[PDB]
């Protein structure tokens, strides 16, 4: 059996990549932040309540000028909220209402959002009609689509349940680079700061690093033992963070190529949903099935603080731009935006 | 009166 | 407040509105899930009734249904299963013809105890269809229902290993008080389908009555 | 005589806080459905009973201790009697409500008007308060004096709507019950027939007799010296337990 | 066939062994000085007064 | 998108006329429509807006009681209702689409205009007529007589360029933003009640007669226009 003798060749080859990470772990992160000082309890308020879905809010995403952030439920809406006054500027009916992500275009022009229809559909809000219409659908995924971020205006990246990553052009509406490599489905993806990679997560418990310039996986990052459904990168664009169904967040570098650190406690027992940075990176939320946000304290390890507001599971949250504000949507159709 | 209450 | 911002006020209050009204309209809609496995009559099912989730709408008797035969997707369903979180049913499409053919009945069986025990699903009564009953109908006598299940005491022509399959479905919930299975051997050019799925959803529908009426 | 108003004084404060924040709660905070239209009415009427009982009670405490000697104004008892009657028939509408849901089913799901319950509390109210401001003009409770009979014939049509609304009730439920047992299957049928009696037991035993002491037997048993120190301060305590124990059936019980 | 997937498989695991990978030291030292550099402007770290907060 | 709109021809003083404007390829039902006037010899003049809904109608005080506004949803056409006419309603009626939420540019679009025959922060036009040459950094000053500078960090002076014979066009918005379709040599800035609008790089078919309106609060009121003549 040629293919065994493969099989010994790849066994023997992780055995190397797991000694190559292990001679460079001469110290771990925690005893590099043993002495830095601690930011105490933050002690985060609810600003403003965001009160217009009936059903399940399953995605969230923030716009860059850190006012308008989109929110998709299963009601077959996304709306498109003024974070300071409360106010709906756009209520887009969706084709189907099976949705389970959506985006914001950084140039404000687009959302997109998709789910069990297989479809990120992309939906035009600066239109000469003046009503929010579908600019194009974005068909080519076989599995229900789990996030999809945008690039420009005219490049999204798509990841689905099928196991596989895409990304697309808008004009064409066909997807000119596809990411395999994931052997579970993929549920969640963040781009880097430069937009030159991202990472995406899938029931492998598996973090993957692609390039979207070239178009393979660099380097791929296991640790946890079940599907994360939450990753969002450092703002410094070197490490990133990923919450998986084990209770544990893990904080993995780029250039170091191994875990760092967990952040886990022992009266913690259910699964992150959604994680996100600070602007600094300090702290890094996580919205938990136990119906509240946790801050962590991404260098100490400690709860700096819980955001307890929801009466259903945490399954979406997100950090402005201008880290302002922490707005968090969860399945009891509410967002609460918290400072 | 009915009854004073 | 300007009146820009008045204005912007007032066009929240119009979304809020119609979003109230889009609510109301699809809070007093039926919304049906089909599963089973693969060729088990549920493409039948859904033409006599009437890539990605595929929906269904037909009205009967002044009642609004919305079917979705999510099953054309193949992903781990522990991942999309609690979308369907609030369904009034689950209509549970198995093929009795499958009892022989290659196990596939203990795959309906494995699915069943899946979704049947999911915990997204401990209040929500299924309906379940058994269809290809006249399949069954000759296929009783060529082949034993005992290759498909071990013990199967007292075989005999169709009416004891119908009700077999019934009892061997319908005891795998393992809360039998909180949730409540239907059933129905069903023919194809028939109107007690649509009729029974009618029939099952109105309990539902007045158990959310009362849920609605805090009771 | 005193330890039955020292009795009431316990029960209608509770009872005061109970229901205040129920209505709190789904007056501003919670999401509401049209049901919890109608316990938002009964615990509006059932405030202000409560808060008027509250201030009857401070007048007997204050009257036999530091002798104030406060002549309350007898305007207020036409209110109280208009939410008296009100609560009564909004738990008698809450329980015709319940028999047509089941009743009718696709009915109450689809084709119920959302404001038919707003109607239904605001016409409801608008017939308890002209029955009670006719009931004030005609005795002289308010500023205007009446008559004898003709305050006794149209508060004789006050009882006659109260006994209409415990036939409407005891109907409703019964109709629930036989159409719970006929065809109900999904259903925690128990705690469900165990609800209804305990809430038509309430209407009878804790929320009629001081409708009934007040407004039927004062014209027909009429000895004028034994019931006064015995029945009236105790039928008003029922109602007060009644007052207390809505919250908890009607949104409290549900609700957690 | 599964032969070609794990010729692929081993490949991509080649491309992954040969990564120049720094020091955990040197990368903890690194998140060490961004999230000193800007935890000035982090009004998560440090709760702001209302002038500045729009929220 | 299009609005095309009929009601003028010779009406007596003391009568009663109505103008109609019917919408073309937008959702006219989420749009608050106006009513701009503008004399023969003069320039603009705000007569009404019913909003989105038809929730919420102004008016100006020179038209209030004598004008009635109202749309219709599902025929897409806005109408306005006059009475008791005279000789300084004597104008030509533009029927202009608005839309408000964050991010929007009111205004945007207007109508071809028909001329009608009849047998308060105060926006000032620092000079009604500039030398124009073609290729030349042009500044267009308006004066307001408030701070248009609202607590909410916004500044509603808004542009318009009304091309001889064609209708006014939105350019800058809420002072700083420019409007879809625009050239980007088109620049306005400025402070409280004090702004400019800058044309650097003048090109050909520009010249106009150029209107600053204020949206703090109704009535909306215009400059008197600032003419570009070559
Ligand atoms: C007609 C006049 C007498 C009514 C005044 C009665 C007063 C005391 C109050 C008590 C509680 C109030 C109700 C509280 C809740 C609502 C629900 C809203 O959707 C319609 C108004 C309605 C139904 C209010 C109507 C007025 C009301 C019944």
């Amino acid at each position: 059996s040629e293919l065994d003798q493969l099989r010994q060749e790849a066994e023997q080859l992780k055995n190397q990549i797991r000694d190559a990470r292990k001679a460079c772990a001469d110290a771990t992160l925690s005893q590099i932040t043993n002495n830095i000082d601690p930011v105490g309890r933050i002690q985060m308020r609810t600003r403003r309540t965001l009160r217009g879905h009936l059903a399940k809010i399953y995605a969230m995403h923030w716009g860059t000028d850190s006012r308008l952030l989109v929110s998709a439920s299963q009601d077959g809406k996304l709306i498109i909220w003024d974070s300071y006054t409360t106010n709906k500027v756009h209520a887009i009916p969706l084709r189907s209402s099976w949705v389970m992500t959506c985006a914001y275009a950084p140039s404000g022009n687009y959302v997109a959002c998709g789910g069990l229809d297989n479809i990120c559909s992309i939906y035009n809000l600066k239109t000469r009609e003046g009503n929010v219409r579908v600019s194009r659908e974005l068909a080519g995924h076989t599995g229900y689509l789990s996030c999809c971020r945008f690039l420009d205006d005219n490049q999204i990246v798509t990841s689905s349940g099928d196991t596989t990553c895409a990304l697309w052009d808008i004009e064409t509406g066909q997807q000119t680079t596809t990411f395999t490599g994931h052997t579970g489905d993929v549920m969640s993806l963040s781009l880097a700061p430069d937009t030159r990679l991202f990472v995406s997560g899938a029931c492998d418990a598996s973090a993957k690093l692609w390039d979207v310039r070239e178009g393979m996986c660099r380097q791929t990052f296991t640790g946890h033992e079940s599907d994360i459904n939450a990753i969002c990168f450092f703002p410094n664009g070197n490490a990133f963070a990923t919450g998986s169904d084990d209770a544990t967040c893990r904080l993995f570098d780029l250039r170091a190529d191994q875990e760092l650190m967990t952040y886990s406690h022992d009266n913690i027992i259910c699964g992150i949903t959604s994680v996100s940075f600070s602007k600094s990176g300090r702290l890094l939320l996580a919205g938990y099935d136990d119906f509240n946000c946790n801050v962590w304290d991404a260098l100490k390890a400690d709860r700096a603080g819980v955001l307890a507001g929801h009466d259903n599971r945490v399954s979406c949250l997100g950090v402005t731009d201008d880290g302002m504000a922490v707005a968090t949507g969860s399945w009891d159709s509410f967002l609460k935006i918290w400072n | 009166c009915k009854n004073f209450f | 407040l300007s009146a820009e911002d008045k204005a912007a006020v007032e066009r929240s209050k119009m979304i809020d509105r119609n979003l109230r009204e889009d609510g109301e309209k699809a809070a007093r809609e039926v919304k049906l899930l089909l599963l089973g496995a693969g060729e088990s009559g549920k493409s039948t099912i859904v033409k006599q009734m009437k890539t990605g989730i595929v929906e269904t709408h037909f009205t009967f008797k002044d009642l609004h249904f919305k079917m979705f035969d999510v099953g054309g997707q193949r992903s781990e369903r522990k991942k999309w299963i609690h979308c369907f979180e609030g369904v009034t049913a689950i209509i549970f499409c198995v093929a009795l013809s499958d009892y022989d053919l290659v196990n596939r009945m203990h795959e309906s069986m494995k699915l069943f105890d899946s979704i049947c025990n999911n915990k997204w699903f401990t209040d929500t009564s299924i309906i379940l269809f058994l269809n290809k009953k006249d399949l069954f109908e000759e296929k009783i006598k060529k082949s034993p229902l005992t290759i498909c299940y071990p013990e199967y005491a007292g075989s005999n022509t169709y009416e004891e290993a119908a009700a077999y399959i019934q009892c061997q479905f319908e005891d795998l919930n393992k809360r039998k008080d909180t949730k409540e299975i239907y059933t129905h051997f069903t023919c194809a050019t028939d109107t007690k389908n649509v009729q029974f799925v009618f029939d099952a959803v109105t309990d539902v529908i007045i158990k959310n009555n009362l849920k609605d009426c805090g009771l | 005589t005193l330890i039955p108003v020292f009795l009431i004084l316990f029960i209608a404060l509770v009872g005061l806080v109970g229901n205040g924040f129920v209505l709190w709660l789904l007056g501003f905070r919670m999401r509401r459905n049209a049901f919890s239209v109608y316990v938002l009415s009964l615990a509006g009427a059932d405030f202000l009973f409560l808060c008027f009982q509250i201030i009857n009670c401070l007048v007997y405490l204050s009257n036999f201790f530091c002798s104030i000697s406060i002549n309350f104004p007898s305007f207020f008892t036409t209110v109280m009697t208009c939410a008296y009657l009100a609560g009564l028939s909004m738990l008698s509408t809450v329980s015709t409500e319940r028999c047509l849901s089941v009743l009718w089913p696709i009915w109450y799901r689809c084709r119920r008007p959302r404001h038919l319950s707003a109607v239904v509390c605001v016409l409801l109210w608008a017939l308890s308060l002209l029955l009670s401001i006719l009931e004030g003009k005609f005795c002289g409770f308010l500023f205007s004096d009446g008559d004898s009979g003709w305050c006794q014939t149209f508060d004789f049509i006050t009882a006659a709507w109260l006994i209409f609304l415990f036939m409407v009730l005891c109907g409703s439920s019964l109709a629930l019950l036989v159409r719970i047992l006929c065809g109900s299957r999904g259903l925690p049928l128990t705690r469900l027939y165990l609800t209804i009696l305990l809430t038509v037991l309430v209407f009878l035993l804790c929320g009629l007799p001081f409708g009934i002491q007040w407004f039927l037997i004062l014209w027909i048993w009429k000895d004028s010296d034994v019931l006064f120190c015995h029945i009236h301060p105790v039928s008003v305590v029922l109602s007060s337990l009644n007052s207390s124990a809505n919250p908890i059936i009607y949104f409290f019980v549900g609700s957690f | 066939a599964s032969i070609a997937q794990a010729r692929k498989l081993v490949e991509q695991l080649k491309m992954e062994a040969n990564i120049d990978r720094i020091k955990v030291s040197k990368a903890a030292a690194d998140l060490m000085a961004y999230c000193e550099a800007h935890a000035k402007e982090d009004p998560l770290l440090t709760p702001v007064p209302a002038s500045e907060n729009p929220f | 998108v299009q609005l095309v709109e009929s009601g003028g021809g010779l009406v007596q003083p003391g009568g009663s006329r109505k103008l109609s404007c019917s919408a073309s390829g937008f959702a006219f039902s989420s749009f608050g429509m106006h009513w701009v006037r503008q004399a023969p010899e003069k320039g603009l003049e705000w007569v009404a807006y019913i909003s989105s809904g038809s929730g919420t109608i102004y008016y100006a005080d020179t038209v209030k009681g004598r004008f009635t506004i109202s749309r219709d949803d599902p025929k897409n056409t806005l109408f306005l209702q006059m009475t008791s006419l005279r000789s300084e309603d004597t104008a030509m009626y533009y029927c202009v689409r608005s839309i408000y939420y964050y991010g929007s540019s009111p205004f945007d679009f207007w109508g071809q205009g028909t001329t009608l025959t009849v047998s308060d922060i105060v926006m000032t036009q620092a000079t009604s007529s500039v030398p124009v040459t073609p290729g030349e950094s042009v500044s267009i000053s308006c004066r307001s007589s408030k701070s248009l500078l609202h607590s909410n960090g916004n500044t509603y002076l808004y542009w318009f360029l009304q091309r001889p014979g064609q209708s006014p066009q939105l350019l800058i918005y809420r002072m700083s933003n420019l409007a879809s379709g625009v050239p980007d040599r088109f620049s306005g800035s400025g402070s409280g009640t004090a702004f400019t609008l800058t044309i650097s790089r003048l090109e050909a078919e520009d010249v106009g007669v150029y209107y600053c309106m204020q949206h703090l609060e109704y009535p909306l009121t215009f400059g008197a226009g600032t003419k570009l003549e070559l």
